[PDB]
């Protein structure tokens, strides 16, 4: 899905 | 759940957001080449793209953003993303009056603003901005505390509990801002003075991004220059025309 | 000037003496909306509201001691969000439904019926539960529209001209101490009152989101010719330059 | 010679 959702939580 | 950030003090707060600070990066400006209007687009979304992914994990930092699920983390980043960049350009371009701190090795005016197409018009009003901060002496510990503000603010409003949470943080933050300004020696009428100086300043930041996202979309609908694909989804996220 | 030397209570009598009439609209026996019926009839009353905004921007206190030129200006910046905030008020003790006037009260669905302005209605109306939440008073909200007339144009302002940002900041702060004299006279102890001034400023940081999306959407009905807008309308509008 | 600039004349 989104980038930032993934970013979120790395 | 009574959450630590509620828990917090005022010098708990300024610590905490000093702490939680996004380094200042360099950009990829070549000095061999002129500026084209699509190199300096290119030049500039490079180092926004960059500066995202510190945003990013700076808001993990500030106190009660991690307490909200997700999506709403996803919203408020999505609605204030360009603010927070904006305030902090805005900051760090304090002490360079008629210029703008993109990076330390670049630094520009309005003229090179005139380089791209309707975008001297928004560094204008970035200058002002930063002339306005300088003006009032703006101290760092202010700069936090708004830039939080903006991060937790400005897309409150789109969204029960999970906002009222949020506005718990945000009136913490105003304790806090107070609290600065009382140690500074302000008398109490020049608190809720400059307070408002401040606050209202971030409706001229919001009028600037909205602004800033329409320019940004304009040049991507004309392939001047490739975002990265998180630039996009960022700026996918107002819709726009 | 004048306006430095008023007290808290005299800012709040102005300003409340200031306010303009509420407008009926000329809608209906004709019976139900098309998008160019509802366009015209919002339209129509933002024009006629207009001409009272002016008259009401003149016996704001100091706004007549600024240059023809800046009156101008701040009035062409903050015409929209001035309507909105309006707008938002009087819809106060409707929740879910946007009062345009008397005779006009509209609920979101009915934003439906033009392209793209349910999105606008949706953003209204939710600042409508905040200040109905906040139990906004009409002190206060004087006292708001007033800043967002002030402050909304002052920052796009290198001559003497520093003497006119001097000046509307004096007045700013002269309504930022009404506001917490009120705050102060409601009760509220000094941590809350600096609270309530912080929550109440950073709506305006919507409204003003707000305006410039409402702008957007009265261009983009501008270019198709769906509705015929005023003059004077259309001369607000491009005051924004798109 | 805008229309604004009347109104704020009358
Ligand atoms: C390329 C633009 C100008 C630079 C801007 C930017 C970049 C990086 C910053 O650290 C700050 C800014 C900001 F200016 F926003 F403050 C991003 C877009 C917005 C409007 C233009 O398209
Ligand atoms: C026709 C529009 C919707 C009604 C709007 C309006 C009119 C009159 C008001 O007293 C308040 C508003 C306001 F909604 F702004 F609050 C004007 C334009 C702005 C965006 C649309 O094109």
């Amino acid at each position: 899905h989104k980038i930032l959702h993934r970013l979120l939580q790395d | 759940k009574n959450s630590l950030a509620l828990s917090l003090t005022a010098d708990q707060m300024v610590s905490a957001l000093l702490d939680a600070e996004p380094p200042i990066l360099y950009s990829e400006y070549d000095p061999t080449r002129p500026f084209s209007e699509a190199s300096m687009m290119g030049l500039l979304t490079n180092l926004a793209d960059r500066e995202l992914v510190h945003m990013i994990n700076w808001a993990k930092r500030v106190p009660g953003f991690v307490d909200l699920t997700l999506h709403d983390q996803v919203h408020l980043l999505e609605c204030a993303w360009l603010e927070i960049l904006m305030i902090g350009l805005v900051w760090r371009s304090m002490e360079h009056p008629g210029k703008l701190l993109f990076a330390p090795n670049l630094l520009l005016d309005r003229n090179q603003g005139k380089c791209v197409e309707g975008m001297v018009e928004i560094f204008d009003m970035l200058l002002a901005t930063s002339s306005r901060f300088r003006m009032m002496n703006l101290q760092g510990e202010e700069f936090v505390c708004l830039k939080s503000i903006i991060l937790l603010n400005s897309g409150v409003y789109t969204f029960l509990e999970e906002k009222d949470h949020i506005h718990r943080v945000l009136d913490k933050i105003t304790d806090t801002l107070i609290h600065l300004m009382a140690k500074a020696g302000l008398t109490l009428q020049q608190q809720h003075q400059r307070l408002a100086q401040l606050l209202l300043i971030l409706s001229h930041i919001r009028h600037m991004s909205n602004k800033g996202m329409e320019h940004l979309y304009s040049m991507k609908c004309k392939n001047v220059v490739p975002l990265s694909d998180l630039l996009l989804e960022m700026l996918d996220a107002h819709r726009l025309h």
